[PDB]
């Protein structure tokens, strides 16, 4: 019954802020070119871009490179949110997120290279495994947790919580990826982005939002990792949302009365009743009787074991991903979009 | 069953939100 531990804890995300700002203030740029780095084979592709396998060529090390086409990061309407994620990448320090290694541009593209998290995404193994045990999931939940309450105290919104963004490491343990919708917002935003599945009512119904869409996409984690199966599902996205907002959710039979209780109050469509942001904020969520096993300090620590590790082949090793076709990346002699990416 | 309706929707795989 001791609570000098939420006094350091306190103390830790002051400090947490303090280096935050100086990395915020002063940003990293242009700290690598793309000659210094062997490509070997794409991990993941996007609308704008693609991810693929990289080996620093001096070092060794391999690591994750996304490439950003410039042209159609304008034509998609995602330049503020590509400068979101660099500027918030490069600033954040935290156990259970990707680390950004490098960034540049050239003329044709942009460029983040990442920390490689071979294990892959749960995405593919909680689809392959069916579901995860209620110990299972709640080991992940919790490293969600912590790592939303360091992100909100520095005033950040991750907005694409789900699966496919979590990645597992070596040690079994969470490595948040993908911060393309990470924005720093005292207050509100209004940008309708995010996986329909996870979005917050708020988000569809046009409003204006803050962290607490962070935390029912979380409800929306621990529900899909516990069932197999997200809570708001159908054909269409539309009808995805007119469940989202109608305020009815359904549990598996097998569920935990603990876990059906507390995805009640995260699955909260009226915000002022949603966990997390009550008063007592985060500790609603720490709290929790679902929670009454967890060891928050031994999490941070990574002392706690992980219920699962995936197969380790090598540092250089993509099986746990998907294949994908190979472009070659072709930079142009004239430089595209200057303007729109000064400050990159 | 719920999760037989979560399969029949092809929506099973990784889904982009752009
Ligand atoms: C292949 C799986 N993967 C990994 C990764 N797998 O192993 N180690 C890793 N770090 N990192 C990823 C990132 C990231 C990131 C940063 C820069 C840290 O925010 N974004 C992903 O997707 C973004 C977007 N959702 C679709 C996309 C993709 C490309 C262009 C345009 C759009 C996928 C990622």
């Amino acid at each position: 019954k001791k609570g000098s531990e939420q006094e350091s804890v306190k103390e830790f995300l002051a400090k947490a802020k303090e280096d935050f700002l100086k990395k915020w203030e002063n940003p990293a740029q242009n700290t690598a070119h793309l000659d210094q780095f062997e490509r070997i084979k794409t991990l993941g592709t996007g609308s704008f871009g693609r991810v693929m396998l990289v080996k620093h060529m001096e070092t060794g090390n391999h690591y994750a490179m996304k490439i950003l086409d410039k042209q159609k990061v304008v034509k998609l309407k995602q330049i503020e949110h590509t400068l979101n994620e660099k500027r918030i990448l490069q600033a954040v320090n935290f156990p259970f997120l990707v680390k950004l290694e490098f960034s540049f541009k050239d003329n044709s593209n942009l460029y983040m290279v990442m920390e490689y998290v071979p294990g892959g995404e749960m995405f593919s193994h909680l689809r392959r495994i069916g579901r995860f045990s209620e110990p299972h999931a709640r080991f992940y939940a919790a490293q969600i947790v912590l790592t939303f309450e360091y992100l909100h105290s520095l005033d950040l919104i991750y907005r694409d919580l789900k699966p496919e963004n979590l990645l597992i490491d070596q040690q079994g343990y969470i490595q948040v990826t993908d911060f393309g919708f990470a924005k720093r917002v005292k207050g509100r935003t209004w940008t309708l982005c995010g996986t329909p599945e996870y979005l917050a009512p708020e988000i569809i119904l046009s409003k204006g939002y803050n962290k607490a869409v962070d935390w029912w996409a979380l409800g929306v984690l621990i529900y899909e990792m516990a069932a197999g199966y997200p809570p708001f599902f159908a054909d269409q996205p539309i009808q995805i949302y007119e469940k989202i907002v109608s305020g009815k959710v359904r549990f598996p039979s097998h569920f935990s009365s603990d876990l059906k209780d507390l995805l009640r109050n995260l699955l909260q469509v009226d915000l002022t009743k949603r966990f997390g942001n009550l008063k007592n904020g985060v500790n609603d969520i720490k709290n929790h009787k679902w929670f009454a096993t967890t060891d928050w300090i031994a999490i941070y620590q990574r002392k706690v074991e992980a219920p699962f590790i995936p197969k380790f082949k090598g540092p250089g090793d993509t099986s746990n991903f998907d294949d994908y076709e190979e472009e070659e990346i072709r930079v142009s002699i004239n430089e595209k979009c200057g303007k729109e990416f000064s400050e990159f | 069953t719920t999760y037989a309706d979560f399969i029949a929707s092809g929506r099973t795989g990784r889904r982009n939100a752009i």
